[PDB]
């Protein structure tokens, strides 16, 4: 009790102190990169403590160390809700981000900012975790609107850079919508409500509640990157990739679906909430993925994949799933943080390349990566006993399983469809077929921690979805009964891309021509939504502004 | 980016193989002052395509009128280390 | 068109500056000349002492830096944090909650040392 | 760095101040 | 800082080192191992860990349909 | 410290005031021309095509690079607004009145067809479930008071 | 509080018999010291008020600002010295004096006890505040804003004084304590209406409220860096010191009037904010955050709910403290570059490394960066809001959302790209400079520790 | 560095796919004039590229070896408890 | 769904309401129906504190396996033997529902076979 | 306007970069560039200027109708991913007069050289204009153009700027 309590807010206070040493103190020059890291370490073996004995005794505390503020019949404190979500999603982001921050000290060796970046690098992790452990929305929200602040200023890291200044402020827009669903909630609360603090919530268990969900789904449409809240996150690649990767592939994006399990009791109640999510899923999973089979830099499709991926997240939410949709999200992390890694390997190799036009053969040049690459996409493939399978498949029986909408209910068999589409693409073209690269070849990935921390992240992918799957407590009911054809409908539909895809891997060799296809320009475009929507709004709050 | 530094020197081998891939420049005619249009009898075709060879032989894209004053291996030995800020 | 003879010759006299204004940038061996600048003892006695290098050596150095730190910023924190919960949070009603445990067929108690009855007869099914 | 010599010079604003 | 542990090269395919190719082959083996120990082992996840009811083959006799007739 | 006449003016209601005018902003008479004379009144500034910075090529070497402007330059009425990072026109491979057209019709189709997912949803062929205790009534903070209404489940 | 109006006083003798080179040595650590004795009124209570005398009285609404307003003074020294040390002695203390004066003529304005002598003491005011930027103005181009001055007095101040004086005879006196047990329920009638005006429009003016605002981006183009931070960091507050004060004798009448204003102060935010874009001028911009930030406040004292009482007590001192740090900012350049002009400079972070670390950490106040007292407050205006109706979400919505726009556009315009070739004069960044600057956030973070006291009396 | 050069003649589109490129163009009476350019990256070993079935069969018999070690030892191991 | 067409294209008469059902008597058709007994107590799913949404027919059969989880710490895969239990009788109740799911369309079959003549 | 025959070249350097986008295969891409060559030389001995005016329109709207969508570019170029990524670290050469003494005196080499640009921006100064001024049309140059020195080891008229600007990579 006390012993877990304690070891349970020790790991934050623990990455507080090395941010002072850049206030106070000059004592060690010249090994802040190796030295912030070793920080995250510690914080995923010492933050496992209590998992353990939360997985054993589900031992979830409330702590309430200092109170900040009271006003009149509402009362503000800095509470603590030590529950299922945090204990074990924490150390995932601790240890996904391990290898990052290791990695990254090779990646960005010759950044002289590399101290600022480490030190940078943490204070995102700072809001993500007072963030998901927040027990009231103003704590919840502080740490809602700091990744934001990191967020831009991560996005823009190269300040010469003129779309990186636009994509950081592009990202921010689209943020502070969210915000506006966020607001009403807290707004919508203390008017109904007297309180924001979650349990006081879940205490009056509402019996109409229509429209702070509303809010929750127009702000977790803005920090979930959804169809119609989409663009920013594409051009929020610009940036480095760790900053891609730990952030906008990993945990950042998923705040929006983090509080949505927060908040799952009210959303779950009104159906026609649950019909609201998942039109939103089902219309965000098959267009992001169906832009990602035409975009040639990798990265696009990386980010995209994880924009497809996102849809299911939210898809679970729509069916009354809270902790799977929490695991596809963890299992998502286990592996989708170590693709954008393995691809830096390609984006390094290549002297800072991302046209997978100029790639190809780097299956003997770079078998590591190789060795890397291919067994994250697996997972995300939904290839069985591998970490998408113990969500996925367990997931997609739900998808179809529940009274849903038929309409909506086939975006989900195309959405698994499509994933495995663009797979096959970024291995053929990058890693198999003839030499494109340039003829000065720098391939040599002689760096130690490339090498350790390739080594991490595949551990993960593989041996965690079983040990979780098989590790997490029984919070819903085991669906196993359905028509075998439905209860695999992902493997199914999944291999069909394989057949389709293959087909066109071995079209990509043939010397026939090219043909310029609607549904080519359209999805090659990104289906118009940026470019219109970058040319149209903005000229005309700055045409009528002088009015 | 580790260390591969460049010298006034290296690139001129580079330019004469780049040069030596061409079929058409021989390579006993190949030489520093020879003249695409003239000693070589390379015209505005030929250059653009070992100027587009050049291109992917230094990941550096020369513009549209960089490209069509370099009728001689010198102007592309002067213009490669002007543009790459080679010194030694 | 070639570059013109004005452009030909004007390019290399730039360049000839141009490429010399970058040798001005050569620096002396000497450089950053940076003051000494103060070491702690706490510094002075293992800049000697992990010079002679190896696997043993290194590791209690390794093992030192987890320690020095492991004591200031784990163990002073977490004894820290226990005070303040043991005696100050704790101590104001509804403060620190917890999920109560679960119960299950036939556990004792021990504030009470009560023991919860067992389940129903199972049918006895193909199990 | 790589190589010997071959030392870049640093220019940047007057930070003693 | 080793001292150029690795020379670059001029249209040749970049030198391999031992470390990589016997790490990555060591990992690119690993990499099929677990996919045939976990396929084996409980292969029973594959393909469903049990059969479906065929919901043609059912019957009234245990349905309660009532007759026809009645 | 610039001559006042050397400053923005009023419409030059005249040719002979263009002509004079022009040389003010140094531009040739021909392509300088005042904004219409009305009420607006913004002077005898040139009316320059209203476009974006963008289009000047960014390898052409300007006294303001990035900006991509030349020194004396006269400036643009919503310079401030055409800036690279704001209102921009650069052209597209396909018409604005066709990717307006194309991108309403994909959208357009797409909320009819959710009204008829949502006018003809999905169930799998199965009934009600079925919740013992008068469906938990007392578990759910009921009344104690009242009894709730038997809702029983008999074996099937 | 003669404790406080006397050490500044003798300040003004401070200036004239001090050693001739030693006028800014004496006067910013003479001037700070009364800063720390600021402190020793927050010896708030919970019900009562701190009542000193028949004149002078305190509480929690005016304690921070008199707290904060001493703060300003000596950062206003700080920043001229460097223009200042152009000017002359015999002609330099005169820059001085005025503003000690206005020291005298501010602490008791938040302390008059009796409304006359609030409208008095406010209304001397404008004569420190014209005189220092009149004479002591880089413009002198005849802008011919004597128009506004006349309109404001026309309408604003002398319907003010009449409807003061119409007050006292009616109800007995004007002490503000007394109204607090002898107001009485205004009817609508016509008379009142012209009444509940005068009352009001005198301050709209120097909130200032949309429509009434096109005199304040002119004035930083004239008045110099001193001139500019006091204009926004207190004699703009005047007005909601006076309308959250002069409104406890406007009930119920004022719902209904309130309306027209409520439309202007709400929709006024957003065609504010996006104006923001589209100004050229550092200092107008500048400007123009102040005039959407406070269209907020009047709206929460319109609404006259406990709530929103808190938020503009939280918003007033948020805001004052950021855009008075903010004049010194870009006016740090108008001492390098010789203009306002935004775009001409560029990429300040590359030749000034940490001044653009100012620009970031105060921008981020100014878009509500959680949880510092900004958005408490701002936050706190929403809540409020929401509840008066609900459709008021969506403008609030929209404006923060706006808010982040031009947070970031000048960050971005000025701390970003290529350095201007032809500009060769970047200096690195000076030691008053640093510290002066320092002054602001710091406090303005530290409030963030203890935000109570900025609560005002509902809290 | 010196930094020696391959030989230009080495690549050449015969015994490559390069050279049926030519015999096409041949066909339509023209010829491809970097053929040799293009060779290099056909030649040295670079024309050795698995296709993705190899990508999926990757070292199958040393993970089949261990697969018949693998079931092996439970067979013998339950036989000998 | 091969049922789905006969509703949206078919006659829906005879397809069920899977909402309102039962609409005909429970006890229709079947006489002496057994009420299904509650093997767990009210104070004992209270002692469980399981969510509602598990607490149905088969929740004693349930309990025992969440109980071995408890004890089987580390081990998690020893109530495998119990795992087989409740799930598997659920699968009873599974197929148990989908008798409600016909049997209602049935009589509905049935009466509309038997008014047809009554009206014709 | 860049002339007629300009535009051509210009429109070839660039048509073939999309074309090996959408063909992208070495073999295939250089296959079809030839047939993309085929078309060129075929009109490379049109006379008649009109007859050459309608050929290239064409060429235009073609091109329209072929542009892929994500051609490939060169990262430190307009639409590339490495443009203004390091401008940054570029320093003006100016802000080294402002350095404080202790800065300076750890680059004695540096500043005894520099010297010799400033006295060569000075010493040449006067002469140098002096050229430019008879070099000059009168009323206003007629053409962006610079002349070169016209004498034994003279400095080309404004070069400072141009000579003393920094390196595209410097660190
Ligand atoms: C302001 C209110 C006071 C009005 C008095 C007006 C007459 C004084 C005046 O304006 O003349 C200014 C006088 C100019 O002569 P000056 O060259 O400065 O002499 C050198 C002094 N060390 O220089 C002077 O400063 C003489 C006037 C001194 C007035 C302030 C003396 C401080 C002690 C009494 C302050 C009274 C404040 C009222
Ligand atoms: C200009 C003059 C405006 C008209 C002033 C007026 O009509 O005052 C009438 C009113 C007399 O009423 P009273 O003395 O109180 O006794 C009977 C009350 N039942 O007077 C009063 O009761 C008190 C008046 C308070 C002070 C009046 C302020 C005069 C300015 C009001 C108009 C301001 C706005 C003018 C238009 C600007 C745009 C709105
Ligand atoms: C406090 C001590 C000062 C000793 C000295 O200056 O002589 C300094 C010297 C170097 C520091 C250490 C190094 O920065 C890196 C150590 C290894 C891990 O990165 C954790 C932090 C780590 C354990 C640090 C803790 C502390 O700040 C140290 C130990
Ligand atoms: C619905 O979810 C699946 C629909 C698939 C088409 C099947 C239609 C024909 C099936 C007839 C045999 C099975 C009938 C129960």
């Amino acid at each position: 009790m006390n012993m877990f309590s304690s070891l349970s807010l020790v790991t934050l206070l623990l990455l507080t102190m090395p941010i002072m040493m850049m206030s106070f103190n000059t004592y060690k020059p010249s090994n802040y990169p190796l030295y912030v890291k070793t920080a995250i370490s510690y914080a995923f073996i010492t933050s496992m403590i209590p998992t353990m004995m939360f997985i054993h005794s589900g031992q979830e505390l409330i702590i309430s160390n200092w109170h900040w503020l009271t006003i009149q019949t509402l009362k503000l404190s800095l509470s603590f809700k030590m529950d299922y979500f945090s204990m074990m999603f924490i150390p995932v982001a601790l240890f996904v981000t391990w290898s990052i921050m290791e990695f990254s000290m090779w990646y960005m060796y010759s950044d002289p900012n590399i101290n600022k970046f480490f030190k940078y690098l943490l204070l995102f992790l700072i809001t993500m975790l007072i963030l998901v452990t927040a027990n009231n929305l103003f704590q919840l929200f502080i740490g809602w609107e700091g990744v934001g602040i990191m967020s831009f200023l991560l996005i823009g890291w190269w300040y010469g850079r003129a779309d990186a200044n636009t994509a950081a402020l592009q990202a921010i827009l689209y943020n502070r919508i969210g915000d506006i669903g966020f607001i009403l909630a807290m707004a919508w609360f203390l008017t109904n409500l007297n309180t924001w603090d979650l349990q006081q919530i879940f205490m009056l268990n509402p019996s109409d509640s229509n429209m702070p969900l509303i809010g929750l789904a127009l702000a977790a449409t803005g920090k979930s990157a959804q169809f119609g809240l989409h663009p920013w996150l594409p051009s929020a690649m610009e940036g480095p990739t760790p900053v891609s990767a730990l952030l906008h592939s990993s945990t950042m994006v998923v705040a929006g679906i983090f509080l949505l399990i927060r908040f799952y009791p009210l959303t779950e109640n009104n159906k026609y909430i649950q019909s609201i999510t998942l039109c939103l899923g089902a219309i965000t999973t098959l267009f992001t993925a169906m832009c990602a089979l035409t975009q040639n830099d990798i990265k696009k499709i990386i980010a995209f994949s994880t924009s497809s991926q996102l849809g299911l997240m939210m898809v679970t939410i729509g069916i009354n799933q809270p902790y799977l949709a929490f695991l596809h999200i963890c299992t998502h992390a286990f592996f989708k943080a170590m693709l954008f890694m393995c691809s830096g390997s390609i984006i390094h190799s290549l002297n800072d390349e991302q046209d997978i036009r100029k790639m190809g053969g780097l299956f003997k040049a770079m078998p590591f990566t190789t060795t890397a690459l291919i067994v994250g996409s697996l997972a995300l493939t939904g290839m069985p006993f591998l970490t998408g399978f113990y969500s996925k498949d367990l997931i997609i029986e739900a998808a179809n399983t529940s009274y849903t909408n038929a309409w909506a209910l086939l975006m989900t068999l195309i959405a698994t469809s499509f994933t495995a589409i663009y797979s096959t693409r970024i291995i053929f073209f990058a890693l198999l077929g003839q030499p494109r690269f340039p003829t000065l070849v720098n391939i040599n990935e002689n760096n130690p921690l490339l090498i350790n921390s390739i080594k991490r992240l595949l551990i993960g992918s593989l041996f965690a979805g079983y040990i979780i799957s098989n590790n997490i407590p029984p919070t819903t009911i085991p669906q196993m009964t359905m028509p075998y054809y439905l209860k695999t409908t992902a493997l199914i539909v999944t291999i069909l891309g394989f057949i389709l895809a293959l087909e066109i891997s071995n079209m990509t060799k043939n010397l026939k021509y090219h043909y310029p296809s609607n549904a080519f320009k359209f999805s090659t475009l990104l289906g118009y939504f940026p470019t219109i929507m970058h040319r149209l709004a903005p000229y005309m709050n700055l045409s009528m502004s002088q009015k | 980016s580790d260390a591969p530094p460049l010298t006034l020197e290296g690139i001129k081998d580079r330019v004469l193989y780049v040069l030596k891939l061409y079929d058409k420049i021989d390579p006993e005619k190949l030489s520093v002052n020879s003249h695409f249009m003239k000693d070589l009898g390379l015209d505005s075709l030929d250059q653009v395509e070992i100027i587009m060879a050049m291109e992917d032989e230094f990941g550096f894209e020369i513009p549209d009128i960089d490209a069509e004053k370099l009728m001689c291996p010198q102007e592309i030995v002067d213009y490669i280390a002007d543009k790459k800020d080679v010194y030694e | 068109s070639g570059y013109t003879p004005e452009e030909k010759l004007r390019l290399q006299q730039l360049r000839e500056l141009r490429r010399r204004w970058l040798k001005d940038q050569e620096l002396s061996p000497r450089e950053p000349v940076l003051p000494p600048q103060r070491v702690s003892p706490v510094e002075r006695f293992w800049n000697k002492f992990l010079q002679d290098g190896a696997l043993w050596k290194n590791v209690i150095y390794k093992t030192y830096r987890h320690s020095i730190f492991a004591f200031t910023h784990v163990l002073i924190p977490v004894w820290i944090i226990h005070y303040y919960l043991k005696y100050h949070v704790t101590t104001k009603p509804y403060t620190i909650v917890e999920k109560k445990p679960r119960i299950f067929p036939g556990d004792t108690i021990l504030e009470t040392g009560e023991v919860i009855p067992p389940m129903k007869e199972f049918p006895d099914q193909h199990h | 760095s790589g190589d010997h010599g071959k030392r870049l010079f640093i220019i940047k604003p007057s930070g003693f101040y | 800082g080793g001292g150029a542990h690795i020379e670059p090269r001029y249209r040749q395919f970049p030198q391999l080192t031992r470390s990589q190719v016997i790490q990555a082959e060591f990992f690119s083996a690993t990499m099929w191992f677990w996919i045939l120990w976990r396929f084996w082992h409980d292969s029973d996840a594959v393909l469903g860990h049990f059969p479906y009811p065929d919901p043609s083959q059912w019957t009234d006799e245990e349905l309660g349909i009532p007759p026809d007739d009645e | 410290h610039i001559t006042k006449d050397m400053l923005p003016g009023p419409y030059p209601k005249t040719p002979e005031e263009r002509a004079a005018a022009a040389k003010k902003y140094n531009m040739r008479v021909e392509d300088y021309e005042p904004y219409p004379d009305d009420g607006t009144g913004y002077g005898d500034y040139p009316k320059l095509p209203d476009r974006s910075q963008q289009e000047r090529d960014p390898w052409y070497d300007w006294d303001h690079p990035d900006l991509r402007l030349n020194w004396g330059e006269p400036m643009h009425w919503d310079l401030d607004m055409y800036i690279r990072n704001r209102v921009d026109t650069s052209p597209t491979p396909v018409n604005w009145n066709l990717m307006c057209k194309h991108l309403f019709g994909f959208v357009a189709f797409m909320l009819f067809m959710f009204w008829v997912g949502e006018t003809y949803p999905a169930y799998q062929p199965v009934g009600p479930k079925q919740y013992p205790y008068n469906n938990l009534y007392l578990e759910r903070g009921g009344d104690p008071n009242k009894e709730p209404e038997p809702v029983v489940h008999y074996e099937i | 509080m003669l404790k406080y109006i006397i050490p500044t006083i003798m300040l003004m003798p401070l200036t004239w018999l001090s050693k001739n080179n030693m006028i800014w040595v004496n006067s910013t650590a003479h001037s700070l010291l009364i800063s720390f004795t600021s402190l020793l009124l927050m010896n708030q209570f919970g019900d009562n008020s701190l009542n000193f005398s028949l004149l002078f009285f305190s509480d929690s609404l005016s304690t921070p600002l008199l707290i904060l307003t001493m703060w300003l003074l000596p950062l206003m020294l700080m920043a001229s010295q460097h223009h200042l040390s152009k000017e002359n002695l015999t002609r330099k203390k005169l820059f001085i004096t005025m503003l000690i004066s206005l020291q005298l003529f501010l602490i008791m304005t938040f302390t008059a006890m009796e409304l006359i002598l609030f409208y008095i003491l406010f209304e001397a005011t404008l004569v420190p505040t014209l005189i220092i930027i009149t004479r002591w103005g880089n413009q002198t181009e005849r802008l011919n804003a004597g128009l506004y001055f006349l309109f404001y007095t026309l309408a604003g101040s002398l319907p003010l004084l009449v409807a003061l004086i119409y007050i006292q005879n009616t109800v007995g006196s004007l002490n503000f304590l007394m109204l607090q047990y002898w107001v009485q329920p205004v009817h609508n009638s016509w008379s009142n209406v012209f009444m509940w005006l005068a009352c009001m429009m005198a301050f709209m003016v120097k909130m200032p409220l949309y429509g009434l605002h096109l005199w304040l981006p002119k004035a930083h183009v004239e008045a110099p860096i001193a001139g500019s931070m006091v204009l926004a960091a207190v004699l703009l507050k005047l007005g909601g010191y006076g309308m959250l004060r002069i409104t406890l004798i406007l009930n119920p009448m004022t719902d209904f009037m309130a309306y027209p204003f409520i439309m202007l102060s709400l929709w006024g935010m957003i065609m504010t904010s996006s104006i923001c874009l589209r100004q050229t001028d550092l200092k107008s911009l500048i400007a123009y955050s102040s005039v959407s930030h406070m269209a907020l406040v009047i709206v929460a004292i319109l609404i006259q709910t406990p709530w929103s009482y808190m938020g503009a007590t939280a918003l007033m001192i948020a805001h004052g403290l950021t855009s008075s740090m903010l004049f010194c900012l870009a006016n740090s350049n108008y001492e390098r570059i010789h203009s306002r002009t935004m775009i001409l400079a560029r990429g300040l972070q590359t030749l000034l490394p940490l001044m653009a670390t100012w620009w970031l950490l105060a921008s981020l106040t100014n878009l509500a960066l959680p949880p510092t007292i900004n958005l408490i407050g701002e936050l706190f205006v929403v809540m409020s809001t929401f509840s008066w109706s609900n459709i008021t979400i969506i403008l609030m919505g929209v404006n923060m959302v706006i808010t982040a726009l031009y947070s970031l556009y000048m960050l971005i315009m000025t701390q970003r790209g290529k350095y201007t070739y032809h500009i060769n004069n970047i200096s690195p960044s000076f030691t008053r400079e640093n510290a002066l600057m320092s002054l602001h956030i710091l406090p303005l973070l530290l409030l963030t520790l203890n935000p109570k006291i900025i609560l005002g009396p509902l809290y | 560095s010196k930094m020696e050069l391959p030989d230009y003649k080495q690549w050449k589109i015969e015994g490559t796919p390069l050279e049926t490129v030519q015999e096409k163009l041949a066909a339509r009476g023209l010829r491809d004039p970097w053929g040799r350019n293009e060779a290099w990256r056909y030649m040295g070993g670079f024309a050795n590229n698995v296709s993705f079935v190899g990508a999926l069969l990757k070292g199958f018999k040393w993970g089949f070896a261990a697969f018949v070690v693998a079931i092996g030892a439970e067979y013998y191991l339950e036989s000998q408890k | 769904g091969a049922h789905l067409a006969r509703r949206y294209l078919g006659d829906a008469s005879v397809e069920p309401d899977p909402l309102r059902m039962p609409t005909f008597p429970p006890d229709y058709g079947f006489p002496e129906r057994k009420e299904r007994e509650m093997v767990a107590t009210q104070q004992e799913m209270n002692d469980a504190q399981l969510v509602l949404q598990q607490r149905d027919y088969c929740a004693h059969y349930l309990i025992r396996f969440l109980k071995c989880k408890r004890d089987s710490f580390p081990n998690f895969l020893a109530c495998k033997h119990e795992r087989h239990d409740w799930d598997y009788c659920e699968h009873l109740d599974y197929v148990k529902r989908m008798k409600e799911f016909e049997r209602e369309r049935r009589l509905l079959q049935r009466k509309k076979r038997r008014e047809q003549r009554e009206a014709d | 306007y860049l002339t007629h025959q300009q535009k051509v070249l210009r429109l070839y350097k660039r048509a073939l970069r999309h074309l090996e986008s959408w063909c992208i295969h070495r073999d295939k891409y250089r296959y079809f560039a030839c047939l993309l060559r085929a078309r060129f030389d075929e009109h490379k001995n049109e006379k008649d200027m009109v007859k050459a005016t309608q050929l290239l329109r064409e060429a235009e709207e073609e091109f329209w109708h072929g542009q892929h969508p994500q051609p490939y570019i060169f990262p430190e170029s307009p639409g590339g991913t490495s443009y203004e990524r390091y401008e940054c670290y570029k320093v003006p050469e100016w802000c080294l007069d402002d350095w404080h003494p202790s800065e300076k005196a750890m680059y004695p080499d540096y500043f005894a050289k520099r010297e010799q640009w400033k006295k060569l921006r000075r010493e040449s100064w006067e002469r140098e204009v002096k050229q430019l001024q008879e070099e000059t049309p009168v009323g206003g140059p007629r053409t962006e153009a610079l002349p070169p020195a016209r004498k034994q080891g003279d400095l080309p008229p404004l070069w400072w700027h141009i000579v003393t600007r920094p390196r595209e990579r410097p660190m």
